[PDB]
């Protein structure tokens, strides 16, 4: 029928996730020089 | 010799039956520690109400190596025993070589009980690593290195079943479901050589006085060769239930075989060289050889992302199917009175900060960050004690039924998903305050109830893991309660016990067979694969077998 | 709908697939830029470097607790350290602000952990070898060497301590 927008969204949150993760964890690892 | 013609006319309907319930009870024991466990980085010391309780314990550390090795090793591997053998036979229909598939469980017995001994002594209290050189008991490294060699035996007769069914049915390309259990037990050994050969030759010989010292940088080297690849065997299992299984139990399809086989394939190809991910925070091995394990680290991460999308846009076809309203109506429409669903779907949930922590963790110098803190045990908690243990412990509320007869009441449902919901709800916070405490340096398996000012500002995460260890307490008393009910009622109502499994249809295209036809040839990858595993340990196990240093060992306890 | 609907499922697929190689390369980007500053110091050092654990606190950089700080250039410091079982050696370490500081550390006995509360500074230490890492301490104070890898039950309450002197 078209989109799978839940599934897009469901892979949306994994992405902001993977990312606030990674993101954060580059600044306590530059904050530790 | 039997009756339920059931399993006169299926018998490995019960060499899974067994291999399934030697997996839960070493569940049970373990995953007892665990609220203990938790208290302690809830700073809170509730080891005492345990010392006398079970007095046959000695240190907190002699928990956590029960906690470890009966819970990585001991229920992860009988779960990939029931499900990834006896799963590739009912969607052949084919009978497994049903005697080795016997030596199979009475071998991970024997293993199990060989290195249970020395184990509720304290002869073998060196963590689930067993990292050298603190030094074990000779029974030790015998039953763990019997135990694994188990699995063994069931990749023949997988591999068996494969090629019967290849030839009985000459051009038709494999079946899903064995497609997977094939890669999946082909990527077992392939992985496994490490700690076999770390077994063979070195734990064994020095753990029976056949030399006085083992050298630990290879000790630990050939140890993280199987050391992840393993995981993915924890693992992978429960994709396959998730994949096959989940979306007929959703109302739904899976909406691509090829997706599907595509992941597994990767899956075989990557998880055996990534193991330098592991040896970050190791000497003696080169920056490059750990660069080139941390990009390989997050390429394995390319079949978790897709089994996310593949499962999504899955469940969502279900959800809609089943009356699917707007952006999220698709969710509110599943099963959620099922355990079989909920278990896994809640796994699944918070398999998402899991990965995310997991490409942190690999991301080379980041591990610097997190490696060994509370993060770890949070990071894992979030995959194996959840995801893979929920999927299990959800995949009762139906393989069960399909293997013994009593159906599930709806007393015991109602139950099967509570227990499932505090396990979840229990995982998510012990979770939290993990990855908090970690991200503030708590270090982990460290007793610090016992140096209880150390840590003072990870207050409020400590908070957190208290909270959690109460929940996930009610939690696994709860879950003892009700896997007890169903494998106890002498209810037998064999007929949905011959109820064939619950498989999905499979939403079917054109661009398959293509496709399809390419990740079949089993042994172009297979041999892919070996170059992959030697190309990257190939050139350390070497600067390393030459310099084979040993030393002697220790027993700081 | 079904036969529309995956001629739909696997084109997203690589809308994804492709966003996920995409988005894991800016990752092994950000990773090489880090293995470019200073800041990947730390990494263990990779070219091997075998010793004797039964004799190190014996003979060799291992035995006079004090000799452990030892100017290794116009810049650097070395440390000889200690991880035994149940503290570190010496204790505190002294040394410089802005000053590269070669960490070398080892083991008498079980494999330990040398990781510094409040740095990088985080690294295996293997009865066997000599665990090499570097690192600069921008700023004084006293910091807290935690074991954090199980050496038996001396464990929680292995600790040790840095002060970098202003
Ligand atoms: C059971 C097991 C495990 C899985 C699976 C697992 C996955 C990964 N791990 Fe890990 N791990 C590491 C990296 C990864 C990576 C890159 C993956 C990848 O496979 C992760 C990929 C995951 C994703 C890419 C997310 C996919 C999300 C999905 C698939 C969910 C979709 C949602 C759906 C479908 C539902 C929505 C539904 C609705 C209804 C709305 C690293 C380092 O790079 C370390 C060591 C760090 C250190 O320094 O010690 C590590 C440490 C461990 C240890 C400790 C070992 C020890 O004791 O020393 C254990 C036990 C463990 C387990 C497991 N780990 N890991
Ligand atoms: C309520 C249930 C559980 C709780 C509360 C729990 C909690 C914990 C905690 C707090 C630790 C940290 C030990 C430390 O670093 O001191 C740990 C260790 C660990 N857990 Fe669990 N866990 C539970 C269930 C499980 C399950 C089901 C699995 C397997 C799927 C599992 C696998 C592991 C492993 C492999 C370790 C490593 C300890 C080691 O040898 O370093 N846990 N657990
Ligand atoms: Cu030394 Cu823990
Ligand atoms: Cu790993």
């Amino acid at each position: 029928e078209e989109k799978p927008k839940g599934a897009l969204a469901v892979i949306l949150v994994l992405t902001l996730t993977i990312l606030v993760f990674w993101l954060g964890v580059y600044a306590v690892f530059f904050a530790r020089g | 010799s039997e009756i339920s013609r059931v399993y006169e006319a299926y018998p490995e309907k019960k060499a899974t039956l067994y291999f399934l319930v030697l997996g839960f009870l070493a569940l049970i024991v373990g995953s007892l520690f665990g609220p203990f466990q938790a208290l302690n980085y809830g700073n809170v010391d509730a080891y005492p109400l345990l010392k006398r309780l079970l007095p046959f314990v000695q240190s907190y550390y002699q928990g956590l190596t029960l906690h470890g090795v009966l819970n990585a090793i001991v229920f992860t591997q009988l779960f990939a025993q029931a499900i990834m053998v006896y799963l590739p036979a009912r969607e052949l229909n084919m009978r497994p070589n049903m005697g080795l598939m016997w030596l199979s469980w009475w071998m991970a017995f024997i293993g199990l009980v060989v290195a249970a001994l020395p184990l509720l002594a304290n002869e073998a209290t060196v963590l689930y690593t067993f990292y050298p050189p603190l030094k074990g008991h000779w029974a030790f490294y015998l039953g763990a290195s019997v135990f694994v060699l188990s699995t063994w035996v069931s990749i023949y007769i997988v591999l068996d079943l494969w090629r019967r069914w290849k030839a009985a049915n000459p051009g038709k390309v494999t079946p899903l479901v064995t497609y997977m259990a094939v890669v999946f037990w082909l990527m077992w050994f392939l992985a496994s050589l490490g700690l076999v050969l770390e077994a063979v030759l070195f734990l064994l010989p020095w753990s029976f006085g056949l030399v006085e010292g083992v050298d630990p940088l290879v000790a630990r080297t050939l140890f993280w060769w199987t050391g992840h690849p393993i995981v993915y065997f924890w693992l992978l299992p429960a994709y396959a239930i998730i994949y096959t299984i989940l979306p007929k139990q959703a109302g739904g399809r899976l909406v691509s075989d090829p997706m599907a086989r595509l992941a597994f394939l990767l899956f075989l190809l990557l998880s055996t060289p990534v193991g330098f991910h592991h040896q970050f925070a190791d000497p003696g091995i080169d920056p490059t050889w750990k660069m080139i394990h941390s990009v390989l680290t997050l390429f394995v991460a390319v079949p978790s992302l897709m089994t996310a999308f593949t499962v999504a846009a899955s469940l969502e076809f279900a959800g809609r199917l089943r009356g699917g309203r707007g952006l999220f109506g698709w969710i509110r429409a599943l099963p959620w009175d099922n355990p079989a669903f909920v278990a896994p779907v809640l796994g699944l949930l918070g398999f998402i900060p899991g990965g995310a922590g997991g490409i942190v963790n690999a991301s080379f110098t980041l591990d610097y960050v997190v490696h060994n803190t509370a993060w770890v045990p949070g990071h894992f908690h979030l995959q194996v004690a959840s995801l893979v243990t929920l999927t299990a412990m959800g995949s009762l509320y139906w393989l069960l039924p399909n293997l013994t007869g009593k159906p599930i009441s709806d007393a015991q449902r109602r139950l099967g998903l509570a227990v499932v919901w505090l396990w979840f709800l229990g995982m998510m916070i012990m979770a939290v305050g993990l990855h908090w405490a970690g991200l503030l340096n708590v270090p982990r398996r460290a007793y610090i109830a016992q140096v209880p000012d150390a840590y003072p500002h990870a207050a409020v995460p400590m908070v957190f893991n208290v909270l959690a260890g109460i929940v996930l307490l009610v939690a696994l008393l709860l879950f003892i309660y009700g896997l007890f009910s169903v494998l106890l009622s002498r209810e037998r109502k064999p007929e949905l016990a011959e109820a064939p499994l619950p498989f999905a249809e499979v939403i079917s295209g054109p661009e398959d067979r293509r496709l399809v036809l390419a990740m079949d040839r089993i042994g172009f990858w297979f041999a892919v694969a070996a170059i992959l595993v030697v190309l990257a340990y190939g050139p350390t196990l070497v600067q390393l077998f030459g310099h084979l240093n040993p030393v002697p060992g220790w027993r700081l306890w | 709908d079904q036969h529309k609907a995956h001629k739909a499922i696997l084109a997203y697929e690589k809308g994804w697939l492709a966003f996920s190689l995409a988005m894991l390369f800016v990752f092994i980007a950000l990773i090489a830029y880090t293995l470019a500053t200073h800041t990947a110091g730390v990494i263990p050092a990779g070219k091997l470097e075998r010793v004797d654990p039964t004799t190190v606190r014996q003979e060799g950089p291992w035995a006079d607790p004090a000799q452990a700080v030892v100017q290794t250039g116009p810049n650097q410091y070395t440390v000889y350290v200690l991880a035994f079982a149940f503290g570190y050696q010496p204790n505190p370490i002294e040394v410089p602000q802005g000053a590269e500081i070669v960490f070398k550390i080892t083991s008498p006995d079980v494999i330990h952990g040398f990781h510094v509360e409040g740095t990088n500074i985080n690294v295996e230490v293997l009865p066997g070898e000599v665990s090499t890492v570097r690192y600069t301490f921008k700023r004084p104070g006293e910091y807290r060497i935690i074991c954090n890898q199980y050496c038996g039950l001396g464990h929680q309450n292995m600790f040790g301590t840095i002060v970098v002197k202003e």
